[PDB]
């Protein structure tokens, strides 16, 4: 496999201490992931530590990672503000038949956050944080000329950048595409897969807003949402909180009977007992709001009201709205009340 | 237990 450089199943085998160009010297391996690895490497001419995303050699992945540095580059064109909540490409360049991304080194991401806290949920407070600067990031993302979807957004693809500071930014645009350029329909990981997807549905820049509305509320209770094992479970899942789908996204939903059936009056129902009936596992309660919080942990804290609370149910309520046409927006998600 | 992209 590439001259002992490659194993059977495409990564570069790791050695600490090697010296790539005679700039980059690799640390270590600190991840794996099913298209590459990444590795801490220090960069002698920029005299910095970054973190090289080293892809499979072959070309399937090669293609896909082409057009992540293409929606990279395309984002470093825009001075604005809002792409520092984005995760900066420095550079790419091939190495011994690996494609070779350089990016900025992050600290670790939120569900490693959410590990410090043996799962118990960071505070409504860093969830607020988080919150603003995710919507951000998404308003950044919908800029009409860029037009990105995420298409993966989920807690592993969120880094903060230093471990004693609440700042984040979104990693991996593998799975990315612009709108009007999708490619698969089996996208976003499944805890964190919108309705339209698993309806087979078409899908734009929304799918991302859902994505965002599970985050935040396993942010804070420290447990997925909508933990499903498979598409059916995972629809159901969603039908517990939020209800049967309307009637006018399932007539037009080419996957409906996956998960649904059609009665010849119209009417939709679920496949003919494990699941609580539709819409009765209300967010009221998972989040705790009159309860003291997840598992009544936040009673009496600052910033945990019955108030707040409510304004943060409502927010993720219109992030978890079933129509793409009326779900949230970035602009308006960042005035809602719960960022006053 | 985690899933998990989508692969190739
Ligand atoms: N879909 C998961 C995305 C990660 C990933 O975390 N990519 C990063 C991209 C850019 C970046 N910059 N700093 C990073 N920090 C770390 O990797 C890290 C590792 C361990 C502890 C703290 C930080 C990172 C990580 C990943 C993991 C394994 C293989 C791939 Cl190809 C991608
Ligand atoms: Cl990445």
């Amino acid at each position: 496999y590439n001259d002992g450089y490659d194993d059977d199943n495409y990564d570069y085998i790791v050695k600490n201490g090697e010296k790539w160009m005679d700039r980059y010297e690799i640390d270590s391996l600190i991840g794996k992931g099913s298209f590459g690895q990444v590795v801490k490497a220090y960069d002698r001419v920029e005299q910095e530590w970054v973190a090289i995303k080293i892809i499979k050699n072959k070309k399937a992945f090669l293609n896909q990672a082409q057009i992540e540095v293409r929606l990279l580059e395309l984002m470093n064109k825009h001075d604005t503000e809002m792409k520092y909540y984005i995760v900066h490409l420095k550079r790419h360049f091939m190495f011994r038949n690996h494609l070779c991304l350089v990016f900025e080194m992050l600290s670790y991401n939120l569900y490693d956050l959410l590990r410090n806290t043996n799962f118990r949920g960071v505070s409504l407070n860093l969830t607020r944080k988080f919150a603003q600067q995710m919507c951000t990031a998404l308003l950044f993302l919908a800029t009409p000329e860029l037009s990105i979807i995420h298409c993966d957004l989920k807690p592993e693809n969120i880094l903060l950048c230093n471990p004693k500071r609440s700042a984040i930014k979104i990693v991996d645009f593998g799975s990315s595409c612009q709108l009007g350029q999708r490619i698969y329909q089996y996208i976003q990981s499944r805890f964190y897969r919108s309705p339209e997807v698993l309806l087979g549905m078409p899908y734009d820049l929304a799918i991302d807003m859902w994505s965002l509305g599970c985050i935040l509320v396993e942010m804070h209770t420290g447990e997925p949402l909508f933990s499903g094992a498979n598409e059916v479970d995972q629809m159901n899942k969603i039908v517990e909180v939020l209800g049967i789908p309307p009637a006018h996204i399932l007539d037009q939903a080419p996957k409906a009977r996956k998960f649904f059936e059609k009665l010849p009056d119209g009417t939709w129902n679920l496949k003919k007992r494990e699941y609580k009936p539709p819409g009765t596992r209300k967010l009221h309660n998972i989040l705790g709001v009159e309860t003291g919080g997840p598992g009544g942990r936040r009673a009496g804290e600052s910033g945990h009201t019955v108030a707040d609370y409510l304004k943060f149910k409502d927010l993720i309520l219109r992030m978890l709205d079933y129509d793409p046409k009326t779900r949230i927006q970035p602009y308006y998600a960042l005035q809602h009340s719960f960022f006053k | 237990a985690r899933p998990g992209t989508p692969a190739l």
